[PDB]
RNA sequence: UAAUAGCGCCGCAAUUCAUGCUGCUUGCAGCCUCUGAAUUUUGUUAAAUGAGGGUUAGUUUGACUGCAGUCUUGCUUUCUGACCCUGGUAGCUGCUCACCCUGAUGCUGCUGUCAAUAGACAGGAUAGGUGCGCUCCCAGCAAUAAGGGCGCGGAUGUACUGCUG
């Protein structure tokens, strides 16, 4: 439901000097916290085994780092602004390796079980229709039928008749009559010794880095590396390692974490302006297009609410959630603080807009807080209940909010949504009970006046990515492509598609279960490669550059997320299903919305 | 039809300590093989016309080296016999010669290609990388068919006379 | 790269004889004379990422010329680093 | 002079139905006047796409209250228009080349005038090849993909853009 909205916030020199002298100084202990847990932590591989940080660790590292000679010139909030950054820094990257590992090993026990019909004919010692008679004894027995099969596989070995588990599995947890190729199934078998060795060499990461402005690890290298001499190839190489980086030029943004740490007024001129938690001199002045300056003048008027209320309304319902403040990257020459742009992005809970969606968020809080307390039942434990209960009772008084009635769709019709390669989207909607589909959209309708833009990124993308070859090739700095176009259009599609949801009174939208078809694609074009240029590992990759390129190129988790932002705000719910592997696309996106009607009970 | 004769190849009896590169091109001359020829016979594809080059980038493995022993009837330990040890770092853009131990033994020895190795310590004579005469650097030892450098014409056996 | 003075110059004083082109001596020498010019330029204008290329070339070439000095004689290597500045 | 072919786009001609068009049988009959899918074809002052490099806190896509009245901000991006340029000297620095053959995701390609030297002057995004483009093709160059040939000095214990500038 979450949205970001941004401003560009203007002050005297003075001011974004000062700001950012403290952003240049808060950046170093945003390191030297990485540091702390990167190589000296000794417990970091429980961490890593577990695939979750401890809630308090940052914390306590960074606490002595309050009172460091280097560090000690900062704002309370400036240290709870680098305590959350390295805590979110590390919990995405351990929950990143935790999902690896456990991928390795659920691929690990599948190269086991994998075996071909001759294989398992010599495993059991029987015949392959004895093979066949145990299969359908185990369907006969489990009628999550994989999950079960699987457990079944790691239980109960049974004299190897789990043998006739694994040929369950291979064949889909389904019978199988005919006998197959050992060419196609050496194809199969190969796949998934690719994706393991894939899998290790991708487990095996960098850890976190930190931005470093200094340029002084750099400086140092360079004067070692033109007056001295290496005693190792390795030497030589790790400061050319090092020689070719490319150094940071900006900060780590500020994170406000709670919204009353920012604090709005209007200027004497008639401009809003704000001001933060422990930096309250320097009053900055909203900059921002009247397309979104309906937030930010609700920013004020929810705040103005509050303390005309002696506190008895609660920031739990205010329309801001949280603010990152960040310098944007300027051009040409000049100090930092004057080339750069102070930008304040505001994170925003769209349903708070209403009325009738701020209720839905009252309900959702004062369930999940009653449910906390609940949970609780200490000395400073006592504190934070109080306020949990005070947040609780405050919850219930109302501000005066813009009234809408909340979108309803029949619980029948849905909009079936299917992406692909040369299609990106293509659309069904249909009546689940009637067996009928309503209306059905190709892209030449799905975005209509737009449909010129299709052919402007397969033209910018294919234009842009030989002029970068060219520009590489003399070193020059003009590196362009067509990233934001395709964002562009991915959003077009989430406006049609939901306009349609809403025109055809749909209940949900249905988006297909893709997963991973990147790494996915690379080990079957890899499997294929190698029976066509043995020994050859050049001519092994030039097989498909163009198919492997386009699928690395599709934008598929981009038109995912754009479709499920839009459908949130209009209130439609999001459904999923397996897409079908053969049909049209109009076929596709029919079956899909149907199977997903079909997941319902 | 055969005349009850087991199949076979003109086989060929490794040299005391030749490198698989001049083993291999000795092989496919007893045998008139190209090098993606034998490659496809050993079942290993275009693997071999690396190893001819000294191209162990990925070192020869322990399949690899077993395939080409079921076509060259040298097991796969007196195969590895022909390739350096265990982190014995080897050089293979300029190929080396002694030349006066050719006389004794016509092969390219595997050690002259480490990267420790300067003078030959049978003759204590120093190490040739180019041909003495006419300064050309030699073929690839699996090229090494005429015994002789390719430009001037000289034999490897009478630059013995010419080194150190 | 150094001016047509600056290079007979260089070979003139690092060269064993009047025959000396292109020794190991005279080679190290040229390559140390563009790196420290090199490196005035490169530390001053830090976007010029053509430059970085130039001098990581330049710089690993020394490197094994010197390497090749230190087994062929110790003495001439040594003598040769003292007169360099080099560590 | 040349650019025949291949590949990707753009419509234009058809053929087959529908997500469309007339009926009521709310699912059939009927056709292509539209709006759309699929295949095939085509390059006819047909039609439609059409990347030489740059330029505005630009305009419209906005909020609230019963389609009328108030308030309004200049953020981050994609197009369509329009206009401008096709650059100047002052240092620093990388790469490339003895000389040849093959010729690469190599460079170059507009109009007019003067020279017919390789370059100036004046116009200009129509700018080599086709309806429009390419790593494809044609023409010239090719040392600056790569491989091979090979001359004379230094060095010659594996280093040698290290020399011929």
């Amino acid at each position: 439901s979450q949205i970001t909205i941004q401003a560009r916030l203007i002050s005297f020199e003075s001011n974004r000097q000062q700001l950012w002298k403290l952003m240049a100084d808060l950046n170093t202990p945003l390191i030297n916290e990485l540091l702390c847990q990167l190589g000296q932590h000794p417990d970091f591989e429980k961490w890593q085994q577990k695939g979750k940080l401890p809630s308090t660790v940052v914390s306590q590292l960074c606490q002595p780092l309050k009172t460091d000679p280097r560090f000690a010139g900062q704002p309370s909030r400036l240290y709870m602004s680098a305590i959350h950054i390295v805590d979110y820094i590390y919990k995405s990257w351990l929950a990143i390796q935790k999902r690896l590992q456990q991928q390795l090993d659920g691929k690990t026990r599948w190269l086991e079980m994998l075996n071909s019909d001759a294989e398992l004919v010599e495993l059991s010692g029987d015949t392959l229709e004895a093979i066949r008679v145990k299969a359908a004894e185990i369907l006969a027995i489990a009628m999550s039928l994989s999950k079960t099969l699987f457990d079944a596989y790691q239980e109960t070995e049974d004299i190897k008749s789990r043998s006739a588990i694994s040929y369950l599995l291979k064949n889909g947890c389904k019978l199988t009559d005919k006998e197959e190729d050992s060419e196609k199934f050496a194809k199969r078998r190969r796949q998934v010794e690719i994706q393991i060795q894939r899998l290790t060499e991708k487990l095996i990461s960098r850890m976190p880095k930190g931005r470093d402005l200094t340029n002084a690890k750099w400086l140092e290298t360079l004067l070692t590396a033109t007056t001295t001499v290496a005693e190792d190839n390795a030497q030589a190489k790790r400061w050319q390692d090092i020689l070719l980086t490319r150094s940071s030029s900006l900060p780590f943004p500020l994170v406000f974490e709670t919204n009353e740490d920012m604090v709005w007024s209007k200027n004497q001129k008639g401009r809003l302006c704000v001001h933060f938690n422990g930096l309250s001199d320097l009053i900055f002045e909203v900059y921002c297009g009247n397309r979104q300056l309906h937030w930010f003048q609700r920013f004020l008027e929810d705040q103005q609410t509050k303390r005309k209320s002696k506190n008895q309304h609660s920031s739990g319902l205010f329309t801001l959630r949280n603010g990152h403040l960040v310098w944007l990257e300027g051009e040409g020459k000049g100090e930092p603080w004057n080339l750069h742009h102070l930008t304040l992005y505001c994170c925003v809970d769209n349903r708070l807009w209403t009325e009738e969606g701020t209720e839905i968020v009252r309900q959702e809080k004062a369930d999940e807080i009653t449910k906390f307390i609940t949970n609780m039942k200490s000395d400073t434990q006592q504190a934070l209940i109080q306020r949990k209960q005070s947040t609780l009772t405050r919850i219930n008084n109302s501000f005066e909010r813009p009234s809408q009635p909340l979108y309803q769709g029949q619980s029948h019709i849905l909009v079936g949504v299917s992406l692909g390669l040369e299609k990106p989207a293509t659309v069904a909607v249909v009546d689940a009970i009637a067996n009928k589909v309503l209306a059905y959209r190709s892209i030449k309708q799905l975005l209509g006046d737009n449909y010129e833009l299709l052919n402007r990124q397969r033209r910018q993308q294919q234009y842009l990515s030989h002029e970068r070859h060219k520009a590489q090739k003399n070193f020059s700095p003009n590196q362009f492509g067509a990233s934001e176009l395709g964002q562009h259009i991915d959003r077009l599609l989430a406006k049609a598609i939901v306009a349609l949801a809403r025109t055809y009174k749909a209940g949900s939208i249905v988006l297909p279960k893709l997963g991973d078809m990147r790494e996915v694609v690379q080990s079957e074009i890899q499997a294929i490669a190698e029976q066509k240029f043995p020994g050859y590992i050049e001519g092994q990759q030039k097989y498909a550059k163009q198919y492997r390129v386009n699928v690395h190129r599709w934008s598929y988790g981009r038109l995912i997320q754009s479709i499920q932002s839009k459908a949130a705000q209009t209130g439609i719910v999001i459904e999923e299903g397996k897409q079908p592997i053969r049909g049209s696309p109009h076929d596709k996106a029919k079956e899909l919305a149907l199977s997903a009607y079909n997941l319902r009970l | 039809e055969a005349p009850d004769v087991k199949p076979w190849l003109f086989l060929i009896k490794p040299y005391e300590g030749e490198s698989l590169s001049h083993f291999l091109g000795r092989f496919r001359r007893a045998n008139h093989l190209s090098a993606s020829g034998l490659g496809t016979l050993a079942g290993i594809g275009a693997i071999v016309a690396r190893w001819e080059r000294f191209h162990f980038n990925p070192r020869p493995s322990q399949q690899e080296l077993e395939a080409i022993a079921s076509v060259v009837e040298v097991d796969a330990q007196r195969l590895a016999q022909m390739l350096p040890p265990a982190g014995v770092g080897m050089q293979h853009e300029p190929i080396r010669l002694c030349g006066a131990c050719y006389a004794e033994s016509p092969c390219h020895r595997i050690e002259w290609q480490y990267k420790s190795v300067w003078k030959c310590d049978r003759h204590q004579l120093k190490i040739l990388a180019k041909c003495p005469n006419c300064q050309a650097p030699f073929k690839m030892p699996a090229l090494w068919e005429d015994g002789c450098c390719h430009r001037c014409r000289m034999p490897f056996a009478e630059m013995a006379k010419l080194q150190k | 790269s150094l001016s047509t003075e600056a290079t007979a110059k260089i070979v003139s004083e690092f060269g064993r004889d009047a025959n000396d082109t292109g020794s190991t001596e005279v080679q190290v020498a040229l390559l140390t004379a563009q790196i420290n010019h090199l490196q005035g330029h490169f530390a001053e204008h830090k976007k010029d990422h053509h430059s970085r290329r130039g001098l990581l070339r330049m710089v690993s070439q020394r490197r094994k010329l010197l390497d090749y000095l230190k087994r062929k004689d110790v003495a001439r290597y040594t003598q040769l680093i003292e007169r360099l500045g080099l560590r």
